[PDB]
């Protein structure tokens, strides 16, 4: 809930 | 429901949606240091430290006894608040499609700010090193004019031929650097090509350091361990505004010492 | 193959089970404090710290940006010498019965007292808290004769049901208090029967502590982290001697702090 | 059990696995002569010498009999020591990732360069002749200037042309050449372009010779048998360190004489 | 190897 | 055992 997925910007 | 209680703010899912698209977009524009570093999958809100592997001597309890004690790297905590108008939160479910999302622009500046802040020059406060404190080659100072950088550029090449380090080559550059090289000649091209020409890489705008480097992305390097990744919260309201957080936990690593060239910015 | 270089020793099979079997027995009987804590399962040699689950405010790295860093316990590790000789060594393998173990039973009973004194009475510098350091009961001295412990026994378990703590309840001394109730009367059973009567619960005998202790084990109260459990290792060899160890890594924590009543020893 | 006694040392699985990786990392980035000639599979510890097909006249052993003797070049072997600490060794199970492995790419190093100058500068005690000094062509020396290359480049090409032989054309260059060619003009890409525009092939940088040559890659013209390759043994240890070595055995042979040119360096 | 399989006491 | 495979770096 309310993660907002950014993880790697490769 | 979690820490974040965010079913508790006044907030419609369309704005919400609204909100969080924006918020992506800023982030993934002004998110610099992330795309040259080894990024882990998010492990939770309960992770606290990473064990580097050393041990350091103790006096020890008994005669006859000896011991040691295991050394860590802490996970540090960011957030930062903004505020939003409910006039332009109610407007959207009328069908207002131009709401005024600044202070959620300048807070996510911010925090991406911070984190590459906290990931190149490090956070002395939270004991973490940055990269290039513990650089182990020789900094090279940045020429006055534009022209003179691929020789630095191919300076720094050499050094890290001389030091056998392999992998395709990335430039990161303040923002002053980058508009000194912009602002120059017929329009920066032909600098800009000779870097490119150099280099394999591309050259990366760092709006949050001074000066610049040059590294390497053939991985191995650098470490970071996310606990929790960027996330909204709510704090409180009143008749007229509401108060939301930006809120992340992190922790990061350098482990290759020579893999990176400092380039100090011109005197 | 492991840290521990078993193979490099040169010792038969025999002779390995046989001190494996000495061992064992002997940490079985000299190991107290493991019987009243919740004790997990073994988590591997790369356990570094625990998460408390506490924060601790930072300055900041960036205006209008807060930071707060965790709290850790960290995992020590204990390790203890020992000799052996070639000629027992080689006498299993022609049948021997009765070799000479006494330097690691020595090295055992070594361990299981540093193990016992850093849970019972911390380990300062570890940065490890012990139990009744840490416990926020009223302490009470132990009578000069063993024929008025039963009533000191009774006011620690009114203090205990005065706070509220169910549970069986469990007596820990000394060597000294011990001794004290065993030889006095007809054998001191009257009144280990006393206090067997009073207290649900078995009397523990704790050669490594002073003065003693009222605990309770419904469990919950004390958490023990096991890296890796006692092992033995292989430092080097002589023409005549073999060098060995016993090592292990753990930590320790204490939550509940009114679960105990400390016993100061008589004056 | 082979020569390399790999099992007597202490070392764990991890750890041998990581040494394994940094010494292959460091071997493929220092092995320069090795991608211009032909290498054969690896033919075993047993070899020995290598037949040439010629023959010496003899005096004779009885009258009426004449006798030759078969010539042959024979096989060399490197060896190379060094140092590691067991407190790195260890770390690695512990979880360690920047463990100290200097003395290991100092010894992969140093072997690189004694083959890579045995290859091309010859090795007079072993019996073993170089290219350079049996190449037939005429030797032409290297401009002052990083801008004048490209001629000789050129009168190079036009040797090679008039001796009527084909194939991709490679330059090797030493580290002096090699530098005085990046570290000009505009970084040093418009000398290399004009360089890789007039030949086909790719500047190859070669730390462990002087000047620098050009040559063809049509293959059958140098010969490289190799017995054993690069491999890791052990010699002893002590209470806080290990000494391993690298070791290698190989021959080498250079049929044409007039498919390379020599480049002197600059007086 | 080597565990020496001690666990809880209880 | 330890070859260490590099052969041919073409």
């Amino acid at each position: 809930p309310g993660s907002l997925n950014i993880g790697s910007l490769k | 429901m979690n820490n974040l209680h965010r079913e508790l703010a006044p907030v419609s899912d369309a704005a919400w949606e609204q909100i969080e698209e924006e918020a992506t977009r800023t982030l993934k524009r002004f998110l610099a240091a992330r795309r040259v570093v080894d990024v882990t999958d998010p492990q939770g809100a309960a992770l606290s430290a990473v064990g580097t592997g050393h041990v350091a001597y103790l006096d020890g309890p008994c005669a006859g006894v000896s011991a040691v004690k295991r050394q860590v790297l802490p996970v540090v905590e960011f957030r930062v608040p903004f505020k939003l108008t409910r006039q332009a939160i109610d407007d959207v479910e009328r069908g207002s499609q131009d709401s005024d999302w600044s202070p959620l622009k300048e807070a996510a500046r911010k925090i991406a700010a911070a984190e590459d802040q906290t990931i190149f020059d490090g956070y002395m406060a939270a004991g973490i090193a940055g990269i290039r404190p513990q650089s182990s080659n020789t900094p090279l100072t940045l020429p006055a004019t534009a022209s003179d950088y691929p020789t630095v550029v191919a300076q720094a090449l050499d050094q890290l031929r001389v030091a056998g380090v392999n992998g395709p080559y990335h430039l990161v550059l303040g923002e002053k650097a980058y508009t000194s090289i912009t602002g120059g000649n017929e329009g920066g091209y032909p600098v800009f090509q000779h870097i490119r020409r150099l280099i394999d890489g591309e050259i990366v705008w760092a709006p949050a350091i001074e000066g610049g480097l040059l590294l390497t992305t053939r991985g191995g390097d650098f470490v970071m361990d996310i606990g929790q990744d960027i996330s909204i919260g709510y704090l409180n309201h009143t008749g007229t505004d509401v108060e939301l957080y930006l809120q992340e936990s992190f922790t990061f690593s350098a482990l290759t010492s020579e893999a990176t060239v400092t380039l100090l910015p011109p005197e």
